[PDB]
This record gives C-alpha cells, structure tokens and sequence, in this order.
C-alpha cells in the first residue's frame, strides 16, 4: 500500500519529575521556617540594635 | 542540512553558559571565600558521518 | 514496447517521487535514516523487452 | 558503538540533496510522461489513419 | 536556590533555543511547501500530457 | 465542562487542511472532467463512424 505513509506526532511532554520535585518541596518548607524565624528575630534586633 | 544551524546553536549556548559563569564569578569576586569558577568546553568529539 | 518502456519508467518515477516525499516528511524524525529506491531494465525475449 | 547520554541522533536526511533529487525526479517523470504523450498522440493518429 | 537551578535546568526554557527551533521549523515548513509545489507541478504536468 | 466569562472560542477551520483538500478535490474535478471528455470522444467516434 502507498508506502510513504506520512509522519505523525507522538503527543506532547513536559520536562520534570516527581520524587526529586518532592525533595525540592521539603527543602523549600524547611527554608521557609528558617526565614520566618529570622525576620521575626530581626524585628527585636532592630529595636535592641538601638 | 540543519547541521549548520545546529553548529550555530552549539556555539551560541556554549558562549552563553560561559558568559553566565564569568558574570557570576565577577560579581562574586569578594564573597567570604569563593575561589574562581572556570568553564570548560571541548569538541563535539562525535556527531560526524560520510568521510 | 517503446510505450511500455516509457510507461514503466513513468511508473517507476512515481515510486521515486513517493520515496523522496517520505524523505522530506522524515527530515526531522529523530534518529531517522534516509531512503531511495532501485531500478532495473525489463529486457526480456530480445531488444528491450518491455521497459 | 560508544554511548552518548544527554544527546540524541539527528536525521541523516540532507534537505538540499533531496531538493535537487526532487527536481531531477520532476525531469524524469516529465520525460516519461512526454514520451508517452508523443507516442500516444501520434499512435492515435495512426490508429485513426486507417 | 541551587535546587531551583536543578529544576530550571530540566524544566525551563530560554529564548535562544526557541530562536533556533523557530528557524529550523521555518526550514522544515518551507521544504514541505517546496515538495508540495513539485507534486502539484508533477500532476498538473500529467494533466497537460492528457 | 466549566464556563468562562469574557472569552470566546473560534472554529476548527484551518486553512492548511481546507486549501489542500480543495487542491486534491479539484484534481478529482478535472479527473472526472477528463473522463467525461473521453466518453464524449467515444460517442463522437461511434456517431461519426456511421
């Protein structure tokens, strides 16, 4: 049968992962905690700095 | 064939990466530590055919 | 037949065109390798045969 | 062969060679078709001629 | 931020790569245009022949 | 599904499909025209012969 049988497209995909993404999420969570504490602390420090 | 635009793309992105590296290094020049960072590149070492 | 010689050739040329069109259609299919077809002379009996 | 990773193998199709082959195939088909045409019209002339 | 780099490397896009891809797809589209044009001329030449 | 507000949705009429369909179907138009002509030639032959 007609032998050229033109090209077709194999869907569309994205570039990312699940497990390493989840490790990413945990790291960001911890860092958020540290950021919260640092800013709250900086508030007391700014007054005490004076 | 598209090999030529591929050549150009390789060169473009290589220079782009090295330029980003040198920017990082030049702005970081006085961090408390931070030895220089150097970029390394080499031939495609492959990717050739007829001849 | 002279006519058959031509007809056969025309037909074969259609096949060549088909394979060429497929070559273009694959012109970016990853890992793909290009194609072409092969002819032969339909000499038979004597003279030129049929094409 | 050796393995390369983070890379992929392109098409070994050269578009330029295929373009020239395309036009040469035009010429081949045109030669065949026009030989057909000349022979057919002049034959019909003979088939009619009797 | 380093893990942010990790994610961006896999998942991000940047302008130069899409510039090159845009040019390459320009190339492929125009090649397909040329082949279609040759097919049209081929079959119209047949029509002329007959 | 779900509704959108302040938006509109347009048709599926892509020129690339429809113009090429027009090309191929016009090829068929001329194909049947050629058939018609040759049938007319057949009758005209049979008419003129006697």
């Amino acid at each position: 049968g007609w032998i050229g049988n033109g090209v077709y497209v194999s869907g569309v995909q994205r570039e990312y992962d699940a497990f390493i993404t989840n490790q990413l999420r945990g790291a960001q969570n911890q860092s958020s905690g540290l950021t919260t504490r640092y800013e709250q602390m900086s508030k007391i420090d700014n007054l005490l700095a004076d | 064939m598209s090999s030529l635009i591929n050549h150009a793309m390789s060169g473009l992105n290589a220079a782009q990466a090295a330029l980003n590296t040198v920017s990082n290094n030049i702005n970081n020049y006085n961090v408390a530590g931070y030895t220089r960072q150097t970029t390394i590149l080499a031939q495609a070492n492959s990717t050739l055919g007829a001849g | 037949m002279s006519f058959s010689q031509a007809v056969s050739g025309l037909n074969a040329a259609a096949t060549n065109l088909d394979v060429i069109g497929n070559n273009i259609a694959n012109s970016a299919t990853y890992g793909f390798k290009s194609g072409t077809a092969s002819f032969a002379d339909m000499f038979a009996g004597s003279k030129v045969g049929l094409g | 062969g050796k393995l390369t990773n983070g890379a992929l193998e392109a098409s070994n199709v050269d578009l330029s060679k295929e373009l020239v082959n395309m036009i040469v195939a035009q010429r081949n088909y045109q030669s065949n078709a026009q030989t057909i045409k000349t022979q057919d019209q002049i034959l019909n002339t003979l088939v009619n001629l009797r | 931020k380093q893990l942010y780099k990790q994610q961006q490397s896999v998942s991000g896009v940047n302008l130069d790569e899409e510039y090159g891809n845009l040019q390459r797809y320009q190339q492929y589209y125009l090649a397909n245009a040329q082949v279609l044009q040759t097919a049209n001329a081929l079959f119209d030449a047949l029509l002329n022949i007959r």
